[PDB]
């Protein structure tokens, strides 16, 4: 009979800072009434105490009557007390992945609400959660209390309940393998793989485990259903999903009507494959007000027209089974986007999801892949605890002949190529030596600074030479200009010599796709080539056919 | 049976914060090795259980040194480490024995479990707060707390300085030129001997310090050698094409930046007008006498160039291809202190990243036999890439500063 305490949890205020001392609102009759029935059984429970007038610190206390719902509940604000109070090692940051769970033959939930009440408070904080109950017209000192328990809304309550409730449970799941236990607020969840006999058996073990520290559960009834609906999820027996995502059907898309359809599509993205936001985000990245209606770009009408396509048939997610391996397969879509499928079984997927390039400069389909699949093996890590072995839309040796030659350490894991529609590869390769027998041209460019003009030249060693006039331009627009006259004038091997560190580091980076029309047409040159020795030389000394155009370009 | 009764009173820098860092996912093997350690720890009473009330955190990992397969905990306290009272010992801190990077032979030993052997202040021990994750947050983290000296801290050297000091007299008395020296867990031990009496004297000191009370049993040996900055060179050919002298003047042009007294006009004379790259060019009197001033210039030091112990270290490093990568160390922009160029050795060829990260460690250890301290580096490789596989082949109980270049160097070669 004889029910043990539950160790109390030492609190603090902020270091230099004193309790609360906020006034009490002036509440009316009624109310009054109300409170004052409440915290009377409330003291007789333990909950509360009333308290001399010693404390000196007050919370204001409030009254409210659920619309359409009988008797009042109090409402205590603690918000100026919260902001006196020290800091908690919050647990309670994000919570397990459907697709990380591994079925039951059987699941139950038990209801451990009625005992976040039944875990004491600090004594020497109590002093902190006073408040003053005003009494009928004023013409009486009004009642005072304290707490005793964990306080509805103060700011550590959950950290306490949470590290309590586990210390108790402890013991119980370290001598029940066979059974799991997710403790997550007010419902303890309980699983396992056997008889469903012994399984309600166990479950009294429990309960009655919770009685020896005197916590109690509602435990009758019974809510069965596979309907299970937690946090937007739809968990089944053998399977899971989002819950109903309906696209609106609207005509005038407003700032939060593509904005609270980017949060909800990206949601839905962890299962459907294939949805795409890129040409929606890309309607409000930079937008006035909350609200606006703006129009929808062309792109952003095709693609959410291919939502309700993929958002028309419901699909489903499986459940993860440790035995079997773990594989993930990448897909190119385009304009920067990539979806992936993990799963362990073919069509069964366990999850789906998307990757966006990073906003760049200049960039290339090896480094995008890169990024998407360094990204895939974090979130693996977090949800399965393991590395996915990969399937990729790449060739052994396109992969070999990057690494090798890319002027940065990279790595991927273990992975396999697949030959799906598209094929990540290498448009073009620069030599590493001089080509013999291929025209060299020396090029350069210059701009003024005030009038903006500038000229984009070359010169060859056959006598070829070329100077072309422009209108508002810097100098590093006239630098890349001339090592397009060179591209375009050039047969198919050529030897190109330049001074520009600008131009050479945009080269360098070996880019296959920019924002520069500059640079993009750059590179079209660059792919019809077969073979492109770019060289560097100092500037303002004497190089020649550089020095020689150098002049030519100036004045 | 060694346990100093007392404990040294320890507190934050001046104003400052307790460090509450987050902790990174771990692989499942990693979580199962760390929960099977801090078992242990916690019967041996080295560490504790926490409540709520602590919002401190410090990040943890697996990791598995050179021999043993058996795996070892390494927490990181970078951000408690610059926030921990930067020890001033009453006694100063050992000024740095310039005479560990002359000695022929230099051995490194891990008497890090000495530390796990005295207290920890009380009114700090809620500083080296850490957590032991989970998978998919289905549990919640199991959270933990120091009682002695954390390996790894700034603090716990300084702390144990004073016994430490004992423990050698019986050796340092008898071995008047043997230099010792010490950095976090490890213990340096330079001499001027043979690799035949060199590495059985260390037996010695083994046994040695294993009679006071004391991963105990591993030891790196290495060579502090010729050139602490290594000089540059030109080719030396018997007909250059004009894209050799458009080379040579490119490396010139740079290296003045270094030399002041350099000369390029000779040179860039036979340059000027358009001729084919892989045409020869004939050297004229005037470039011949330039090219040897120039090439006189070059085998003398730099201009004074010396280190300032108030100022932090820079380190940048290059890949330069099939295993090989070079770096060089320093504090002023063109005023090298060392360069190096660490080669292949266990990357199998097939992993830069691996490469990378030994390349990191060994240029560290180099530093801190140099100036006693590690070195703020700058990676050739993406964040994100780094972030997502360093742990896995990191081996040493410290770990230094790091920052990432984006930008393709156009000296990718004059360093090679
Ligand atoms: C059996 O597969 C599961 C299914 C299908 C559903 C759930 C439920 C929530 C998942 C979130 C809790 C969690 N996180 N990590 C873990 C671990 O569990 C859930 C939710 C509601 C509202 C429920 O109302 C009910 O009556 N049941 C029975 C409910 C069950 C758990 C599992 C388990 O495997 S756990 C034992």
């Amino acid at each position: 009979v004889p029910i043990s305490p539950i160790e109390t949890v030492p609190v603090k205020l902020k270091p230099g800072m004193d309790g609360p001392k906020v006034k009490q609102w002036p509440l009316t009759e009624e109310k009054i009434k109300a409170l004052v029935e409440i915290c009377t059984e409330m003291e007789k429970e333990g909950k509360i105490s009333k308290i001399g007038p010693e404390n000196p610190y007050n919370t204001p206390v409030f009254a409210i009557k659920k619309k359409d719902s009988t008797k009042w509940r109090k409402l205590v604000d603690f918000r100026e007390l919260n902001k006196r109070t020290q800091d908690f090692w919050e647990v309670q940051l994000g919570i397990p992945h459907p697709a990380g769970l591994k079925k039951k033959k059987s699941v139950t939930v038990l209801d451990v609400g009625d005992a976040y009440f039944s875990v004491p408070l600090d004594e020497d904080f109590r002093k902190y959660t006073a408040f003053t109950i005003p009494s009928i017209n004023n013409e009486t000192p009004g009642i005072r209390y304290q707490y005793n328990v964990l306080p509805q809304g103060w700011k550590g309550s959950p950290a306490i309940f949470q590290s309590s409730m586990t210390k108790i449970l402890e013991p119980f799941a370290a001598q029940n393998p066979d059974i799991v236990i997710y403790q997550y607020m007010d419902d303890l969840y309980v699983g396992s793989d056997l008889e469903i006999g012994q399984h309600r058996t166990k479950i009294e073990e429990l309960r009655q485990h919770l009685l020896r520290w005197g916590l109690t559960t509602p435990d009758k009834k019974h809510q069965k259903e596979p309907p299970f609906l937690w946090m937007g999820y739809e968990l089944h027996p053998d399977k899971w999903t989002v819950q109903p995502i309906v696209l609106p059907e609207k005509d005038s898309w407003t700032v939060n009507d593509i904005q609270k359809l980017v949060g909800k599509l990206n949601w839905a993205s962890q299962i459907y494959p294939g949805i795409k936001v890129r040409q929606l985000s890309k309607l409000l990245r930079g937008t006035k007000a909350l609200t606006e209606v703006i129009p929808l770009t062309e792109e952003a009408e095709l693609e959410l027209a291919e939502n309700r396509e993929i958002l028309k048939e419901p699909v489903h997610g499986v459940y993860y089974d440790p035995s079997k391996d773990l594989i993930a397969e990448i897909q190119k879509q385009g304009q920067g986007q990539w979806t992936y499928q993990i799963y362990q079984e073919p069509f069964k997927n366990l999850k789906t999801g998307k990757y966006a390039r990073m906003r760049g400069a200049h960039t290339n389909d090896v480094k995008q892949l890169t990024e998407a699949v360094q990204k895939i093996t974090t979130e693996s890590i977090v949800i399965w605890g393991k590395t996915p072995k990969f399937k990729l839309p790449i060739q052994k040796e396109t992969w070999e002949t990057w690494w090798t030659e890319y002027w940065q350490a990279t790595w991927i894991p273990e992975w396999e190529f697949v030959n799906t529609p598209p094929l990540v590869k290498l448009w073009y390769q620069l030599e590493k030596e001089p080509i013999v027998g291929a025209e060299t041209f020396y090029v350069d460019g210059a701009a003024n600074r005030e009038t903006k003009l500038g000229k984009a030249g070359y010169v060859t060693n056959k006598g070829r030479q070329k100077v072309v006039p422009l209108t508002n331009t810097t100098n590093q627009k006239t630098e890349l200009q001339a090592i397009y006259l060179a591209l375009q004038d050039s047969g198919l091997e050529v030897n190109i010599v330049t001074d520009s560190q600008y131009a050479l580091g945009i080269i360098q980076a070996q880019p296959d796709k920019s924002e520069s029309e500059l640079v993009n047409q750059i590179i079209e040159q660059l792919i019809k080539k077969e073979k492109v020795y770019l060289a560097w030389v100092p500037a303002h000394k004497g190089i020649g056919g550089n020095e020689q155009v150098d002049k030519l370009v100036s004045a | 049976p060694i346990s100093p009764i007392e404990t040294v009173p320890v507190k934050l820098k001046p104003g400052m914060d307790g460090p509450k860092v987050k902790q990174w996912p771990l692989t499942e093997e990693k979580i199962k090795a760390l929960v099977e350690i801090c078992t242990e720890m916690e019967k041996e009473g080295k560490i504790s259980k926490i409540g709520p009330e602590n919002p401190y955190n410090t990040p943890v990992f697996a990791i598995k040194k050179k021999d043993s397969t058996k795996w070892r905990k390494l927490v990181d306290f970078r951000e408690l480490n610059k926030r921990t009272q930067d020890f001033w010992e009453v006694q100063l801190g050992i000024p740095h024995p310039a005479g560990l990077k002359k000695k022929k032979s230099v051995t490194v030993l891990d008497v890090g479990d000495a530390y796990f052997s005295v207290p920890l202040d009380e009114d700090f021990r809620k500083y080296t707060a850490f957590t032991i994750p989970s998978i998919n947050n289905e549990t919640p983290g199991i959270r933990y707390q120091y009682n002695v000296l954390p390996q790894g801290w700034k603090g716990s050297p300084a702390i144990f300085q004073s016994s430490m000091t004992k423990i050698l007299e019986p050796f340092k008395k008898q071995n008047p030129d043997i230099v010792i020296y010490q950095y976090m867990d490890d213990l340096y031990v330079g001499s001027d001997l043979e690799i035949g009496q060199h590495r059985t004297k260390i037996e010695e000191l083994r046994q040695h310090l294993l009679r006071w009370g004391l991963f105990l049993w591993m030891g790196y040996e290495l060579h502090p050698d010729k050139w602490t900055v290594q000089p540059i060179v030109l080719p030396e050919k018997d007909s250059w094409t004009v894209n050799d002298i458009q080379k040579l003047v490119g490396k010139l042009n740079w290296a003045s930046q270094i030399y002041p007294g350099i000369k390029v006009r000779q040179l860039s004379k036979l340059l000027r007008g358009t001729k084919a790259l892989t045409e020869v060019i004939p050297l004229t009197e005037e470039a011949e006498l330039e090219l040897a001033e120039n090439r006189e210039i070059l085998k003398e030091p730099v201009h004074g160039v010396y280190y300032d112990p108030s100022k932090d270290l820079i380190a940048e490093i290059q890949k330069q291809g099939q295993g090989q990568w070079t770096y060089q160390i320093y504090q002023e922009p063109f005023k090298n202190l060392k360069t190096g160029k660490y080669a292949r050795m266990r990357g199998a060829h097939t992993n830069d990243v691996k490469q990378l990260t030994e390349a990191v460690q060994k240029i560290t250890t180099e530093s801190i036999v140099i100036w006693g301290k590690t070195p703020k580096f700058k990676l050739p490789i993406q964040k994100e890439t780094w972030e997502t596989w360093w742990t896995e082949y990191w081996q040493a109980t410290w770990i230094p500063e790091w920052e990432f270049v984006n930008t393709p160097p156009l000296v990718k070669l004059w360093y090679q």
